[PDB]
């Protein structure tokens, strides 16, 4: 689930 | 391995300031919005402050209750998030947690206690009387928490640490451990009581 | 902010039974990127929250197969298929699809188990404490079930109610029992003016009180 941080999430 | 580690926090008087921080390790947090979240003792979790990423101009947002008193910031070069808390009020008393908008990874949290009462270190007394039950009475401290272990954590099963009760502005708790009576015969049995706010850590050997 | 309505607020069931928790959202949690940022967290007493399930259905590393999450849109479910003793604690849903992060109000899971009688212990004040002019008598009631219990202090046959502070543990993660501590506080003068100190414990496992005493 490191790909969540690669892909990002902001709004 | 992804990890968040909080630091700062402690006891402070109403109207004073505190700065807490959150260090991220193991993967970049640059592409995620970051949050401080709090939990008042015995209550649930609620967001406190929010900071966006570089493409969104690091925009910041605050829960209504802290607007104009708390400031969130991030330093992406250092993988750091911060909360500056000014003009602190008793109802800001909580564990504070740092997390990303994906809400998958969580720090250990830091306690922020806001009170006009000053710190008092606990008095630690032995409780001495097949399986034998031994204990420690941890009396007259402020604020919460204390940590109690038995033989520095070597005795971990059959341990009961009872929730503290507040009485005339001071807390009292007990912890007990149940061991085979041969253990108490040969080995030492010692409780270790740490109280962060008074910078004390005390041992009490349980003497027959 | 997105409101997450979580239900029920408490659950209780025996080892081996299945339980479900509902999380219902005021807004669809499907993000424009195609992911649904709805996670389930477990919080044990005095511990930080930890991840059980993320992105609706994905099991966190180390989490037992018996946990599952499902749902879509505005309605989600956590299921424990075959409760074990260690599963007790408070469960929260959390969403991060729509900023700010918001949380359900939490579900406390307790374990139902067979009645168990308390093991009672009494403890006189320590020398160290008396030396300060205070006295505390402690009575412990260990590993009982159900949680309801009554404790009374008698001094030379007369019940004493002032200066008593009581505290009950969180349910035990291994045997699903509870324990209680009762502390009787009094002055050194008071303590030395009496002889027989008695802890009297009434639990549903027996009609007869469990009685522990010492002589000063």
């Amino acid at each position: 689930r490191e790909n969540l941080y690669f892909q990002g999430k902001d709004g | 391995a992804v990890q968040l580690v909080e630091s700062g926090g402690g006891l402070v008087q109403p109207k004073e300031s505190l700065k807490i921080s959150c260090a991220a390790f193991g993967v970049t947090f640059s592409n995620v919005a970051m949050y401080w979240v709090r939990q008042a003792p015995g209550k649930g979790l609620e967001w406190v402050a929010r900071i966006r990423t570089k493409p969104n101009n690091y925009a910041t947002y605050y829960a209504d209750s802290v607007k104009g008193r708390f400031t969130i910031s991030r330093d992406d070069s250092k993988s750091m998030v911060y909360l500056q808390m000014d003009n602190l009020k008793t109802e800001d008393t909580a564990m504070y947690y740092c997390t990303a908008e994906v809400a998958t990874d969580w720090g250990q949290g830091v306690m922020v206690t806001v009170s006009s009462a000053e710190t008092t270190a606990p008095s630690v007394y032995p409780l001495a009387p097949s399986m034998v039950t031994l204990g420690c009475l941890v009396k007259g401290y402020f604020p919460e928490p204390v940590t109690v272990t038995w033989n520095s954590g070597a005795l971990s099963s059959g341990v009961h640490t009872f929730p503290a009760v507040l009485q005339s502005g001071l807390y009292t708790l007990t912890s007990s451990v149940t061991v085979p009576s041969s253990t108490w015969s040969s080995q030492a049995v010692t409780c270790n009581v740490a109280h962060p706010a008074s910078s004390t850590k005390v041992d009490k050997k349980i003497i027959v | 902010d997105v409101v997450l309505t979580q239900a029920p607020p408490t659950l209780s069931a025996t080892i081996g039974q299945s339980v479900s928790i509902s999380c219902r959202s005021s807004q669809s949690l499907l993000h424009r990127n195609g992911n649904t940022y709805l996670n389930w967290l477990l919080q044990r007493p005095g511990q930080p929250p930890q991840l059980l399930i993320y992105l609706v259905s994905r099991l966190e590393s180390g989490v037992p197969n018996r946990f599952s999450g499902s749902g879509s849109g505005t309605a989600f479910t956590l299921k424990i298929s075959g409760l074990e003793a260690e599963d007790l604690g408070v469960y929260y849903c959390v969403q991060g699809t729509h900023a700010p992060l918001t949380f359900g109000s939490g579900t406390k899971l307790e374990i139902k188990r067979a009645d168990a009688a308390p093991t009672v212990s009494i403890f006189p004040p320590s020398t160290e404490q008396l030396a300060t002019g205070g006295a505390s008598v402690v009575c412990l009631m260990n590993n009982f079930y159900p949680r309801d219990i009554s404790v009374k202090w008698k001094i030379d046959g007369t019940e004493r109610r002032d200066g008593v502070l009581d505290s009950v543990t969180d349910q035990d993660s291994k045997d699903s029992t509870y324990s209680m501590s009762s502390t009787l506080s009094l002055t050194k003068a008071d303590y030395e003016s009496h002889n027989l100190y008695t802890c009297e414990v009434v639990h549903k496992t027996s009609s007869s009180p469990v009685v522990k005493s010492f002589n000063r």
